[PDB]
């Protein structure tokens, strides 16, 4: 029948998800805990060259009018509002909404204001599509919920945002997530998974450092009667204090030169001999893991879950760049042009509603693009129309 | 004929039923004492008579007074279903227990002294003098008298 | 004529005597050039 | 991920629009795996024969039931018609992740614990239990002198070693070495052990590729078509029928999934040529909006 | 998870250890108990290193530190490729042995429709 | 031929193991109390000795015996390496400090009266009737070897 | 007879006297040809 039997357990699905976490990747925590990732210079370059192409696909955008007279007319003041934003492009919206890949969320808020003087007075276009920072949310309930765990009614800000050194509602808000479902309000950050191999990666890295200041193979060792130590100790102004103090600077200095070389006693009291000079090195066997290879599986590990593993040597990283344009278009295409067209009371049929197209992240091949027109003109499958001429 | 048959009830969660959580060291709840596991002149398989939630006092006998009562007995080593521990330990051996000390909403039904005896008011008093709730109403169950 | 022989690592009660020890300073805490959040400062697991 | 997805369908009347009266749907309510009932999840007849319901848990109405089959979609994997909850694909990778996670574990701590080149350092017992006994007395402060220069000890422009040369017995008083592992060392490389068991994981998962049509791609069409399925024949079939619409069976529409490979520009207009030029394409707008 | 090659050992004389054995609170005691934990977190770092007393009483020494290693020779049967002729084994009889790297595997789907 | 030196030992994180975190607040383990900083007789040139972990009363008097314990000094003006106040306090000045009584984990390796005798199983049962976790399984009491 | 074994790196207060000590020089000091500002001129962290 027409009831619903059940809900969504927005409520259940995450406090479940929360205990199967390590602690240092739960919500309050994963803001620090992103911001010391980062800092790795494999984790940004992942996360610089993702924000490379979607940057380029969300510049030349372009809306796709219908067919029926009143959605062309729909559609060019659909490109004014959006190219006419008071400070903010595309551009910086598209770099601020594709940060749910750092936090699996992103919050967007829609402020529309009244036109003063233009070609459109009296029309309502869209101020700021206001980015929230996830940083300055609330750090205890983030999203509020029904009383039951049903669906979301709003947003929660933090109070301390309002300070220089409250809830907004959900039908103000334009919600990005990713790496999880519809009943996961807070998506799963690429970062999470990545993060164990992240701390071993690191752990590494710092003792290839000590290990490599730490061989000390070759060191000169001396040997010296012990009567000239305790002699040189006890008598600062004896013979034996000369020569001591001599030999602690001229050992420091021995390097190997034009005129190196070392001449010593050779008296002998027992088995052993009284005065030696012998170059020191490992009694054995060296370390064995190779601990270079350790680091290079760890590095593919990370850069994986970006897509951006090809690095370490259609394509893996363009198909996951296309994932991240999809989610912001259905948030710019379902949320914002509706409510823009109720405004200014444009009310069109389903076939009729325009909607706006990313542009293309690979450039066009001049050399096959000017081959693939000749062999369809040259059949006379290609119509004689401004839009294919307009293509060079 | 005889069928050999046994059954495995009983739980630990009856004798702690919530805590205190420290998000620093999560066991200030807690402490371990030498208690004698089997009775010290019994034979050599004379299974422990101590049993999960006796009261135990500081110096680690198994209390007997109001007066010498310091914490409560929760080793795994005593919880049902798991006391496997027969003719492991020799007669009189010493071994750690742990005690329940601090921080938690006990069940008053199931105190009681070495020999069994309920908890009494002193008791009451000297157990939840360290911070402890003892709650006296767990709901119970009626299993099946084919009426309720 | 009862300890002479000791094997480390084959003991839980041992283990964790070391382990949750706070002065304990172990192989997971090399920082290296210059500390980082990404390594623990404490040898106890949290 | 569950062998199992339950997909529960609500119908609403329209108020305003092109198809006033009608009925649509209003949401595929997605039940999430993690609320349902732990005890029994589905619930059959007094027989094992059919299925009549799936359960779902009390604890799921709160804030910090059975439902009728009829509303219910049921997508599984992995198993015959037989199996209501259906074998996860994890299932048999299970054994290899407890393997594949525990030498990850051997390999940290034991480069943490290769210490080949440590230095040591042997000096007679009468200074060592001297300092202990004296804290003031010259045998302390070079104790207390030694415990802060070994830990410097680095390789640099001024590193060197100078000791007494005393002899007792055959072995000498003081001495300076450098251990070493006095045999041989590690055989498993444990290395090829964990690549064994990462692409024993993905196999079942169709993405082994990554460890360098297709069987990737082929794998994708699985888990297309056991959604269709579901889609084209318990929603569609329904849905007429509200608004009964009652069609025969040639003439019942379907639903068709996208292409999961983009179109090759070079291949595909090559093609339209060596077909054209012959004449077999028909000349229909269908073909013209192709480009 | 056997192969404890490079595994440290210590020898120390039995009169500490069976000193500290039967008196708990005597110097040896404490110094026996700082062996047990800082032998266990002995790894490598920035500050390792060894210092043991050189006294000598026989051929051999008090005091000594050696880390081990296999007095021989390894193993032989290599493990590895033991399973890889297995596996080809068994996937042959079902025409997919081909993972191991018109078709075997093609021809064999047509048998069973 | 002098070669200046200087150093330090411990840590706040070594004295107090652990907390209870009353979620409610954040002042509900401690107790801020008013002391004397620099000796009563003393030039204003002496380092006082107020070492991190002594016990002092109710009153802030340092204890000298079990009768007399209250709580745990844990100020950040003493802690080993805070020594820039050295003139700043004329002797007698009396400033406040903070001490550590409730919910709280103790090392007991560390706690020792104003004299310097370590604490006893009096000052311990005195202590831990506060609810304070008074507790010695320390790992790493021995240094480097030697 | 109490200190006869010393283990470097393998406890807190030993590592941090080490450290903080101004007169200490370690590897993490090496000038090289000429100084530059990316290497230290103190042992103890900032």
């Amino acid at each position: 029948r027409m009831s619903e039997q059940g809900t969504f357990a927005l409520a259940k699905v995450q406090v479940d998800s929360e205990r199967m976490k390590a602690e240092e990747i739960r919500w309050p925590h994963l803001i620090g805990t992103a911001e010391s990732m980062k800092q790795d210079a494999t984790v940004a370059t992942g996360l610089d060259m993702l924000y490379t192409f979607v940057e380029k696909a969300f510049k030349d955008f372009k809306v796709i009018p219908g067919e029926s007279e009143e959605s062309k007319k729909a559609a060019k003041f659909i490109e004014y509002c959006l190219k006419n934003m008071e400070g903010q492009t595309l551009r910086q919206f598209a770099r601020d909404a594709a940060t749910f890949n750092e936090y699996g969320l992103s919050v967007v808020e829609k402020v529309y204001t009244q036109i003063a003087v233009g070609e459109y007075v009296g029309k309502y276009k869209v101020k700021n599509l206001a980015f929230r920072p996830q940083a300055s949310l609330s750090r205890t309930n983030p999203i509020v919920y029904n009383s039951d765990g049903s669906a979301i009614v709003g947003i929660k800000q933090s109070l301390s945002a309002f300070q220089n050194y409250v809830i907004i509602p959900i039908s103000r808000v334009m919600l990005m997530n990713t790496g999880g479902s519809s009943s996961q309000a807070l998506g799963v950050s690429p970062l999470v998974g990545c993060y164990r191999a992240w701390r071993e990666k690191i752990l590494i890295e710092n003792l290839e450092v000590v290990g490599a200041t730490k061989d000390m193979g070759g060191v000169i060792e001396l040997k010296i009667p012990s009567q000239i130590l305790n002699k040189a100790a006890m008598d600062p102004s004896s013979p034996e204090a000369d020569m001591v103090r001599g030999l602690m600077s001229d050992a420091a200095n021995a390097h190997s030169g034009e005129q190196s070389f070392f001449m010593l006693p050779s008296d002998t009291k027992d088995n052993a001999p009284q005065y030696s000079m012998t170059l020191k090195g490992i009694d054995g066997m060296g370390k064995q893991y190779s601990t270079a290879q350790l680091i290079s599986d760890r590095k593919k590990s990370i850069l994986d879950r970006l897509g951006a593993g090809f690095i370490n040597v259609q394509t893996i990283h363009t198909q996951f760049v296309q994932r991240v344009n999809e989610i912001i278009l259905e948030a710019l295409n379902e949320n914002l042009l509706p409510q823009l067209l109720a405004l200014n009371d444009i009310r069109l049929p389903e076939t009729e509603m325009p909607y706006v197209k990313a542009g293309e992240i690979v450039d066009v091949d001049m050399e096959g693009f000017s081959k693939a027109i000749q062999r369809i003109g040259a059949v006379g499958y290609l119509p004689k129309t401004p839009k294919v001429i307009n293509r060079v | 004929a005889k069928a050999h048959v046994a059954t495995l009830e009983g739980n630990y969660s009856d004798i702690v039923l919530g805590r205190v959580v420290a998000f620093g060291d999560t066991g200030w709840n807690f402490k371990e004492v030498d208690m004698t596991f089997i009775a010290d002149d019994a034979d050599a398989d004379s299974k422990t008579t101590l049993f999960a939630g006796v009261l135990v006092g500081e110096d680690g006998t198994p209390a007997t007074a109001a007066a010498g009562v310091f914490g409560v007995l929760v080793d795994r080593k005593v919880l049902p279903g798991v006391d496997h521990y027969i003719g492991v330990f020799e007669p009189g051996e010493k071994v750690p227990m742990v005690l329940a000390v601090r921080g938690l909403t006990l069940n008053q039904l199931k105190l009681k002294y070495a020999d069994g005896t309920a908890i009494d008011a002193a008791g009451i008093q000297a157990l939840e003098a360290q911070g402890n709730q003892v709650t006296d109403k767990i709901v119970g169950t009626q299993f099946i008298g084919s009426v309720l | 004529n009862s300890s002479l022989v000791i094997i480390g690592g084959v003991r839980k009660d041992e283990f964790f005597r070391v382990k949750n020890n706070p002065n304990s300073y172990n192989g997971f805490m090399e920082q290296g050039v210059y500390p980082t959040p990404a390594i623990p400062k404490q040898s106890a697991w949290p």
